């Protein structure tokens, strides 16, 4: 049927026409808006805004993560215009995969750091964390980057090029019956930052409301923008996670035999995994240009 | 009062006692000093980097 | 490429840099307030609650406040006011009982208008204290507000007169969006003025933090 | 009395008539025949990055290598400009400092500001630390400028309308110069240190004799407060920068305004002025965040020093003329060559 | 009163672990880099160890590296030298020189009194040639000192120091960087020369000027001294 034997595992890899007919358009749209916003943002960061306080550093790191992800976009679009037929080679496949996973994690981590920074700036106005030095911010950013590469190098110590007939396949989110820590890093990277961001947003709103501060128009705009940040994160990162848990349920129940039940659910998993790139596309319009600064 | 007025009048008289040279001569003297000391003005004539204390 | 003496001089310079950084970090954790008034407005009583410039240091809820009373500086205010560009807030004290004559109330009004609508204090908030409320009540019971404010339509009631004065001062603000004015009625009262100052500076610091992040 | 007022008015009229009579040709008419210096391109060779607030004053040492700077973070920093090393950092009792001086011998520094006190600090002590040598008090207004005459004599200008020549050994005002009507903002010592000019907020400058104390001449023409003053290297002229967005060059012997440096583009006032070693270049710091290098003879903008993100507050030129240091309202000092 | 007091000397058996202490009183000890400099009985000065201000930089001589350790207690204003595996060559009087380093500073300006210690039973070579010259009051004497490597640095400084040790006393700084006269030294002392050849001239010599004159280099560590020239009569 559709089963295969990657690294002694019965994995149901699929070749669908919807993959080649609906993915490249959305990836191209995300591409174009990608450096569109992320470029302009990086150019403004490096050329203008000489202040560089320890709140713009985390936003800059998020911007470079989004920029790297959109830089990785074209290879995955070429992989989608065909039914999972890689041709660049083993090394480009390694770097794409690792880069796509690492920049997703880095963007998530740095937007969570931005959320925590806003929470400490509002709820705890006199805390020392609101007055950390730019050197401290750079150290924390580099350390968070270190975490980000810490749980993603496993992708580069494996030389993916899997073989499906005459087709070279690169999928790291391959459906089969094990945990390679990719399937759990995908889950945790959404769930834990989801909780942190939701708690920070709720406490920011509750503190700004209980202080009678929600009378200035700028404060209400900030509250709406915090809600927009949380909603954008949820919308962009939830459906892929939900389909991942769904296919977890099917792999636990029906095992790996009869991959036919892995129908359009996997296709939709890949459509929703495009939303994780949509998040990097939307990040310039949410965090930076829409700010009353920059 | 008039003590302040008297002091102001005395100060004006003292400033009046001062004799002034012609303005053209003063401008000529300023130009003469500038041309005389232009040879040793590194800001005016950019000094070569060999003896520039501020390299970078 | 550096000799031993030059290396040791660089090390000393780096130690000086570390000390300067520590001192600046310690200083940045301090709330700087600029105290202003019209002399007998009641700055002395406010200072009591907690040759040139006078500095008052106090502490409240682990927050260190520096109040700078430039009040015996009888020079051109325009030539040194920019030195206070960047204080957390301006505490402006006015005596409600100083509306009798010798005009004083209008003097305070013009001083407040000049301070509030200033190029340097464009974004700095103003905590406005209206003290001597008891003497204001005593004067109101005998003499009306009409001498100070001819265009005033109200009775000889403490609450209405005090509210009218408060809005008269609050309407002097031109940049009614980027700067906020906090008004408290004082009187040689309970320690509630330091709490009001703490609340106002907490609001100002929250706004400054939101500006720094950039949302906002 | 009306008789005193009439006498003063007639004396002022006589002063104006004598000044007009002594004027025959403008300095521009005589000077225009000479070659302009062209575009003066200066680059930031060094950037001193230690302060943490607005820098209000700086002064060059007589060795043209060490410079002392003051900022409102309550720190007096002595920098080695060649290596950007910090030779000294002195914590000030009062953080509100608007002036700063370096002794010609290099043994002492001076500071002052809104505290109405001129503090003299000893840099060369056997204990190895910089300690306050003496606090001079007696000014009822903020100290705006201070300049060392020698190790024992200093002259200070204050916002209390008066200037004072002190005696650091005893701390008493040896002389008091009282002729102004506004806050005195600047001070410049003559090269022979027998005369000094002070520019105040009454839009006038006054030339004082240090030895005994008298306002020899008074120069007017500015439309607003004079913020800076600097003696021409010859010592027979000086330049004042004021709030009306203009600099003006006056001559001592002619007792008259010689030249006006202004441009329609510039509308912001001048915070600091200084001359080059030969006097051909007049450097002026402006509130528009830039410094302008004017051709002091032809009244043309010879160059622009645009490297500061805030108002340029202090500006000085080394004794050998090799470099010019500008400090602005950001926390940075820049050396230009 | 910028005094430095030394303690911890005496008779030590070979292989011992005696430790010397140095109490500083009268100056900002925290801002001074501090040196231990020894002198064998019938010998000249020899630099032992150095600790920077803030203890960020530490140097040792090749003869003591691995067996000696220098440290400071800044709040206690004390300097410590812990010496282990002592050998007979370490019998010397140890001094506790202080030296501050910035532009225009005068390092090695003050020396302690010294602690005697008796153990029972690439480097720049600075040659002082003459070891003893008889002098009479009123005359002028030029003491020479040669260096193996040029002490003139690219920054213009020639790191040469002239010290004088009177009989039964501690050395005092006369000249720093070959030309600058130290504070308190009479103007009759002068220092001149060029790379690898320097001379300290005493014009109108008088009493209390006799002793041993040492030339030291501060160009690079380890610091090295001359053998010293004695002045008598
Ligand atoms: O976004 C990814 O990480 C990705 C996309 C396609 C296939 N494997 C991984």
């Amino acid at each position: 049927d559709h089963f295969l034997e990657i690294d002694k595992k019965n994995c149901c890899v699929f070749r669908d026409d919807f993959i080649v007919k609906v993915l490249p358009p959305v990836l191209g749209l995300e591409f174009i808006f990608g450096l569109l916003g992320n470029g302009l943002a990086l150019w403004i960061f490096c050329f203008h805004l000489k202040s560089w306080k320890s709140s713009r550093i985390f936003l800059f790191n998020l911007a470079v993560a989004d920029f790297l992800l959109i830089i990785c976009l074209p290879f995955l679009m070429d992989n989608y215009v065909r039914r999972w037929d890689w041709k660049f080679g083993d090394i480009p496949c390694r770097l794409m995969l690792f880069m796509l996973a690492m920049n997703r994690q880095g963007s998530i981590i740095f937007l969570t750091v931005v959320a925590v920074d806003r929470y400490f700036r509002v709820v705890h106005p006199h805390h020392a964390l609101n007055k950390i030095s730019n050197r401290t911010a750079a150290i924390i950013s580099c350390l968070l980057w270190g975490i980000t590469i810490g749980l993603t190098v496993h992708l580069l110590k494996k030389k993916m090029p899997i073989q499906n007939g005459g087709a070279n396949l690169c999928s790291s989110f391959s459906i089969c019956h094990t945990f390679q820590w990719h399937e759990a890093m995908f889950l945790l990277e959404f769930f834990l930052p989801l909780g942190i961001i939701l708690f920070c947003s709720a406490r920011i709103i509750w503190s700004l409301r209980q202080r009678q501060m929600d009378r200035h128009a700028k404060i209400k705009r900030a509250i709406t923008f915090i809600m927009v940040v949380a909603i954008v994160f949820v919308i962009c990162f939830l459906p892929s996670v939900v389909v991942r848990i769904r296919i977890f349920w099917l792999l636990h129940t029906s095992g790996t035999q009869n991959c036919e039940v892995y129908r359009s659910v996997d296709l939709a998993f890949f459509i929703t995994l495009s939303f994780t790139y949509m998040n990097s596309m939307l990040d310039p319009v949410v965090y930076y240009f829409s700010s009353p600064s920059f | 009062s008039i003590a302040q007025a008297r002091k102001l009048v005395e100060q004006l008289k003292m400033e009046a006692n001062i004799d002034r040279i012609k303005v053209s001569k003063a401008a000529a003297d300023l130009m003469a000093y500038c041309e005389a000391h232009a040879k040793e003005d590194p800001l005016l004539t950019p000094v070569p980097a060999s003896e520039n204390p501020f390299r970078e | 490429t550096l000799s031993a003496e030059d290396k040791a001089a660089v090390e000393r310079s780096k130690m000086i840099d570390r000390n300067l950084r520590e001192d600046g970090e310690k200083a940045a954790r301090e709330v700087k307030l600029l105290l202003l008034g019209a002399g007998e407005s009641g700055k002395s009583t406010i200072v009591k609650q907690m040759t040139g410039i006078v500095e008052t240091h106090f502490t409240f809820k682990d927050l260190h406040f520096k109040m700078f009373d430039v009040g015996a500086q009888r020079s051109e205010r325009k030539k040194w006011i920019h030195c206070f560009e960047g204080v957390t807030a301006i505490i402006f004290c006015v005596a409600l009982s100083d509306y009798d004559l010798v005009n004083r109330m209008h003097e305070s009004m013009k001083l407040f208008d000049s301070i509030c609508n200033n190029k340097w204090f464009t974004d700095t908030s103003i905590i406005l204290f209206l003290n001597k409320k008891d003497l204001f009540e005593e004067k109101i019971k005998k003499s009306p507000l009409t001498i100070c404010y001819p265009e005033y339509a109200g009775s000889n009631t403490y609450e209405e007169a005090a509210a009218y004065i408060q809005c008269q001062f609050e309407d002097l603000n031109k940049r009614k969006d980027t700067k906020e004015i906090y008004t408290h009625f004082t009187c040689s009262t309970d320690t509630k003025n330091v709490q009001f100052v703490f609340d106002a500076v907490t609001d100002v610091i929250i706004k400054n933090n939101l500006k720094d992040c950039g949302l906002f | 009395l009306d008789q005193l007022r009439q006498e003063a008015e007639q004396l002022k009229n006589q002063i104006r008539d004598a000044r007009k009579a002594c004027a025959d040709a403008t300095l521009s008419q005589i000077t225009n025949n000479i070659d302009p210096v062209g575009r003066i391109q200066m680059r930031t060779r060094r950037t001193l990055r230690g302060h943490l607030a607005k820098i209000y004053a700086m002064h060059w040492g007589t060795d043209s290598r060490l410079l002392v700077s003051a900022s409102q973070d309550g720190k007096l920093i002595i920098w080695d400009s060649y290596t950007t090393n910090k030779v000294h950092a002195i914590p000030l009792r009062s953080s509100w400092v608007m002036t700063c001086a370096y002794a010609p011998s290099g043994n002492y520094v001076a500071c002052g500001g809104l505290d109405n006190i001129c503090s003299i600090y000893n840099l060369k002590t056997r204990e190895g630390n910089v300690r306050v040598s003496r606090e001079l008090a007696g000014h009822t207004g903020y100290l705006s400028c201070c300049r060392f005459l020698d190790d024992n004599q200093i002259v200070t200008s204050s916002g209390d309308t008066t200037c004072a020549l002190w005696d650091i050994e005893t701390g008493q005002q040896t002389t008091t110069f009282t002729g102004h009507t506004g806050d005195v903002m600047s001070l410049s010592l003559a090269p022979d240190t027998r005369l000094f000019v002070s520019g105040a907020c009454d839009a006038s400058a006054k030339l004082w004799d240090v030895r005994e104390g008298m306002c020899r001449q008074t120069f007017t023409g500015h439309e607003s407060d004079i913020n800076a003053i600097c003696f021409f290297p010859n010592g027979n002229a000086f330049a004042t920068g004021s709030d009306d967005a203009t600099c003006r060059l006056f001559d001592l012997r002619a007792d008259q305004e010689l030249m006006t440096y202004s441009h329609d583009n510039i509308i912001c006032g001048i915070t600091s002025v200084s001359f080059s070693k030969s006097g051909r270049l007049l450097l002026a710091g402006y509130d528009d965040f830039n410094c302008n290098v004017w051709d002091a003879l032809k009244a043309d903008r010879a160059g622009v020093l645009a490297g500061h993100d805030n108002r340029v507050s202090c500006l000085g030129v080394t004794d050998d003329g090799m470099a010019v240091a500008t400090g602005s309202w950001d926390s940075f000092l820049k050396i230009w060559n | 009163d910028v005094q430095l007091v030394e303690s911890g000397g005496g008779l030590v058996q070979p292989g011992g672990s005696r430790k010397l202490s140095c109490s500083a009183s009268g100056f900002a000890f925290s801002s001074f880099g501090m040196h231990w400099v020894r002198q064998a009985p019938e010998k000249g000065l020899e630099w032992v160890a150095y600790i920077s201000s803030g203890s960020g930089t530490i140097y040792y001589a090749d003869t003591v590296k691995g067996r000696f350790t220098i440290s400071r207690d800044d709040p206690k204003n004390t300097l410590f030298l812990q010496m282990t595996s002592l050998r007979s060559e370490d019998t010397a009087m140890y001094y506790c020189v202080r030296s501050i380093y910035y532009y225009g500073s005068s390092p090695f300006d003050f020396w302690g009194q010294g602690t005697t210690l008796t153990v029972s039973s690439s480097d720049i070579v600075m040659t002082q040639a003459t070891s003893s010259v008889p002098v009479t009051p009123g005359e002028s004497v030029s003491i020479s000192c040669r260096s193996s490597k040029s002490l003139l640095h690219s920054n213009g400084n020639t790191y040469l120091y002239w010290f004088l040790q009177r009989p039964g006393q501690s050395p005092q700084l006369l000249i720093y960087r070959m030309s600058n006269l130290a504070s308190g030294v009479p103007d009759r002392f002068s220092g001149s020369g060029s790379g690898t050849a320097f001379t300290l001239t005493i014009s109108r010599l008088e009493a209390e000027d006799v002793g041993v004159y040492y030339c030291m280099q501060h160009l690079e560590y380890p610091l090295t001294f001359g053998a010293g020239t004695k002045l008598e009569l």
